[PDB]
């Protein structure tokens, strides 16, 4: 399998990376604020991404 | 300072202009400078009186009476004068600035208004009166140097390198060789033909001295013709001889440590009566008196608070 | 009107009391009279005519009667009453930092759902965005002319902001925008351009009149001068230090010959460290990856700049002129009043 | 609070991926327990439920 | 504040103006009264106030108005709370 997907790739070419190219916080966080208020911050945004999606279930 | 035989002026941005005494060291009498800077000082051939060109004026102080106010005050033009000039019988005086106008004074005159302009294309960076009172070589940011004939006004306008800042240019008392200084850091030598009646005055290239690495600030003859001071920025006074061109001794005021950065420009130098001597202004506030053969600190002067950008040396008898 | 009072009064007393020139005077006012003239159309109009168009209209007289009898002492009572209401909006001007629609133009207020175009938005592949609505607040921007901020609601949805700058004719900026159109296609089409990315930052400009236009906001821009400014109070550097150091060692610097301001400004550099913009651009970017890619752009950018305007003979770019993108990295010029080497041929301060 | 963390530190008895990741986590969870910030000290429980914001929390 | 919003007018002037408004609202109900406005006063500027209104009308009533809505609350000591003449620091004033 991975023998016909390299020989795939050979059929199809070697495409330009530039033609291809056309084909298709928290440090910013950190930069601002002072420690006393970035924990609170941090803690936070963290504390949001699992609030979303099916993984907040668990926990 | 009048009545002492030997003349050593100083001054630069404090606004004083500090009398010191050769033999000593000592500061005999100091001169206020307000409104401006000093950018060149000069002794008249009579020696009665020191002149001090400015900006927008030149000034002209007493040297023998004590703390005078500015005898003469002429106003009247702009963006500075960065040297000055005078005629050894002590009638005219010439001057150069940055507005591209060459001029001359009588001082003899009491008119405010100046009597004769050479106008050219570039600033004028220095003057120097050729020996024979009749030609005034004029150097200029373009690089194009002239002679204004005094009595033709035929101007030989010549450019040794193209597009290069002449800074300074000094012709020897004996009227054999003229040097020329340039931003680039070269000493163009040129042999004088010649010619006074004539006034051919043709200028052959000699030598072109690679004197120093940056910029060069002032080159100057002795009296005696022997010895060719060329100050610059790198903190060093060369002196080359002018029989072969040579650096026959290197004064420098560097440091001796690679931890100093812009420790302070070297554009000073005036001969000795018999070029024993030699003086030297620099920008880190003090007065140097060298000596020629063997390159030791004689004296030292201090006290200037600011820079010191100016000298003035006199043994005229 | 308190603002066009203020230029022709500081306009007017530079022909008085300047240069002497009286008639001239009566030929910058009488239109700012002949201005209110139409009477008050907006409150804000209404409370200016209330304060001050009293005393104007009696200085008035004062110019009036100079007209037909010519006395210094009728003039000077005019001109009494003038820099009286000048004083007080002088005064005023700085309180300006915001207006409202209701009170400056409430006719904008009411304008919902134009079919008017969004102005240097139509294309003629594009759909239409008409403008949506108005904002109702204008921050006014603190400067010399006091811009204006102001925001439109596109239909598409998306905010639209601009700049309204008045008694500057953008007609020039206008046809700059053409020219850098033009460069931008010829390196879509080199490839070797095209591979590097390489393109100028523009933005729309669409005069209004000989003095006012509007001018299309840039986002996530910051002017160099404001970034300089405040990376040295954060490391408690002094702003003004490079400047203090030449007046210290020569306070005679801006009369000195050319070779001693070589020496000033050289001591200067050599005794500061000049790597704020980029010991910042570290900083302020998150992430190496990122930073490294910011600064692509940036040099880039510059380089493009450079040569372009070195052909369009764009001087006086001073720090304040030239903003940086926070996010793209690129560099932005604005402001191009002097072009075709104007800098170099004025007789003051000129630039080489 | 640094005993354990100085057995986190000086252990260096790990010879695979997984020997290290596990020395992270107890490294990253004595980290927040000690934490004199209490908006750290609070997500101490979850990190040690979801290994994803522990890491969020490192710096 | 007094049916106008300080923040539009800018901090100097609309305190200014609240004070002339509130002097006009008081003359619908008081006409003929000697007013006198403290805005954001000092310890002495109230004692030099009120001494003074005092003065004037010994045995007359004198009206004290005091709008603290931008000084922290009284205290259970009985104290108010007024600025310092760089209106850096709120100074407490004794209700005694």
């Amino acid at each position: 399998t991975r023998r016909e997907a390299i020989r795939v790739l050979g059929l199809l070419g070697a495409l330009d990376p530039y033609k291809h190219k056309v084909n298709i916080e928290m440090l910013v966080n950190m930069g601002n604020l002072p420690l006393d208020e970035f924990y609170p911050a941090v803690s936070m945004v963290a504390l949001m991404r699992i609030f979303r999606d099916q993984s907040l279930s668990h926990h | 300072v009048g009545s002492d035989p030997v003349i050593l002026a100083t001054a630069g941005y404090d606004h004083t202009v500090r009398f010191w005494q050769a033999h000593s060291g000592i500061c005999t009498r100091t001169v206020q400078h307000q409104d401006s800077q000093v950018n060149a000082l000069e002794v008249t051939p009579d020696r009665s009186m020191i002149a001090a060109a400015g900006y927008q004026h030149i000034r002209m102080y007493d040297l023998n009476s004590n703390n005078p106010n500015p005898i003469i005050s002429y106003d009247g033009v702009n963006k500075n004068i960065a040297s000055v000039g005078f005629h050894e019988d002590g009638r005219w005086m010439y001057t150069g600035g940055e507005d591209c106008t060459a001029r001359i004074w009588d001082l003899r005159s009491r008119n405010l208004q100046c009597q004769r302009i050479f106008q050219v294309n570039a600033p004028i960076n220095c003057v120097c009166l050729h020996p024979n009172q009749a030609e005034l070589i004029v150097g200029d940011q373009s690089g194009a140097i002239h002679i204004w004939d005094l009595k033709t006004d035929h101007n030989e306008q010549l450019i040794p390198e193209p597009e290069v800042s002449i800074t300074s240019a000094h012709i020897d008392p004996d009227a054999s060789y003229m040097a020329a200084v340039n931003s680039t850091g070269n000493c163009y030598v040129w042999n004088l033909t010649g010619g006074i009646g004539d006034e051919v005055t043709q200028l052959i290239p000699k030598t072109k001295i690679p004197a120093h690495t940056r910029y060069a600030l002032q080159c100057r003859f002795s009296p005696d013709s022997t010895l060719l001071a060329t100050c610059s920025a790198d903190q060093t006074c060369k002196i080359w001889r002018t029989s072969n061109f040579s650096l026959m001794t290197e004064l420098s005021i560097k440091s001796g440590n690679p931890g100093e950065s812009s420790r302070g420009w070297m554009w000073g130098c005036a001969f000795s009566g018999d070029s024993q001597y030699i003086v030297t202004a620099s920008s880190d506030n003090l007065a140097r008196l060298w000596c020629v053969e063997t390159g030791e600190i004689k004296r030292e002067y201090g006290g200037h608070q600011k820079a010191v950008v100016c000298l003035a040396f006199n043994d005229s008898v | 009107w308190h603002e066009m009072w203020h230029e022709g009064l500081e306009e007017a007393s530079r022909l008085y009391f300047g240069e002497r020139n009286v008639k001239g005077m009566f030929e910058v006012l009488e239109p700012l009279h002949a201005m209110m003239e139409r009477g008050p159309q907006t409150l804000k109009e209404t409370s200016f005519n209330q304060a001050y168009g009293r005393d104007l209209m009696e200085a008035q007289e004062w110019c009036r009667k100079y007209m037909k009898s010519g006395n210094v002492k009728d003039l000077t009572q005019a001109w009494d009453l003038y820099y009286h209401v000048f004083r007080r909006i002088s005064k005023q001007l700085p309180q300006l930092t915001s207006l409202e629609l209701q009170y400056v133009s409430p006719k904008l207020l009411m304008c919902r759902d134009l079919e008017l175009a969004v102005p240097g938005t139509y294309d003629p592949n594009q759909p239409i965005i008409r403008i949506q609505s108005i904002a109702p607040s204008l921050q006014v921007i603190t400067s010399k002319q006091r811009p204006r901020k102001l925001t439109l609601m596109g239909s598409n949805g998306h905010e639209f902001v601009f700049l309204l700058k008045g008694h500057e004719d953008l007609r020039q900026d206008e046809r700059v925008m053409q020219l850098f159109g033009l460069v931008n296609t010829l390196l879509a089409n080199d490839p070797t351009s095209l591979r590097k990315n390489l393109s100028i930052q523009r933005y729309a400009v669409i005069p209004l009149s000989t003095n006012s236009g509007l001018i299309g906001w840039v986002p996530h821009c910051d002017t160099l001068h404001a970034l300089i400014r405040d990376y040295r109070e954060k490391k408690k550097i002094l702003l003004n230090i490079e400047h203090r150091i030449m007046l210290r060692m020569a306070p005679d610097y801006d009369h000195l010959t050319l070779m001693q301001k070589v020496e000033v400004f050289e001591h200067a550099v050599n005794n500061t460290a000049g790597d704020d913009l980029a010991k910042l651009l570290w900083l302020k970017s998150p992430s190496s990856e990122v930073w490294f890619d910011r600064r692509t752009n940036y040099t880039r950018s510059l380089a493009v700049m450079s040569m372009v305007g070195y052909i369009l003979g764009l001087g006086d770019r001073h720090p304040s002129n030239l903003m940086l993108d926070r996010l793209s990295g690129k560099i932005l010029h604005i402001d191009f009043g002097d072009c075709f080497e104007v800098a170099m041929t004025r007789e003051k301060f000129p630039e080489k | 609070s640094t005993i354990n963390l100085q057995k986190a530190w000086g252990a260096a008895r790990r010879v695979s991926k997984d020997d290290w990741l596990e020395w992270l986590r107890r490294l990253s969870l004595e980290l927040l327990k000690d934490s004199s910030s209490p908006s750290l000290r609070s997500c101490w429980a979850l990190a040690q439920a979801y290994n994803p914001m522990a890491r969020d929390l490192f710096n | 504040e007094c049916w106008i919003d300080p923040l539009s007018m800018g901090p100097q002037k609309a305190l200014e103006t609240i004070g002339a408004n509130l002097q006009k609202q008081y003359e619908n109900w008081q006409p003929r009264a000697r007013y006198k406005q403290s805005l954001d006063p000092t310890v002495d500027e109230v004692k030099k106030l009120c001494t003074s209104l005092r003065r004037n009308a010994k045995e007359e009533r004198v009206l004290f108005h005091y709008n603290g809505h931008g000084v922290p609350r009284p205290t259970v000591n009985g104290e108010v709370w007024v600025f310092n003449k760089n209106y850096t620091q709120y100074i407490p004033l004794s209700i005694y």
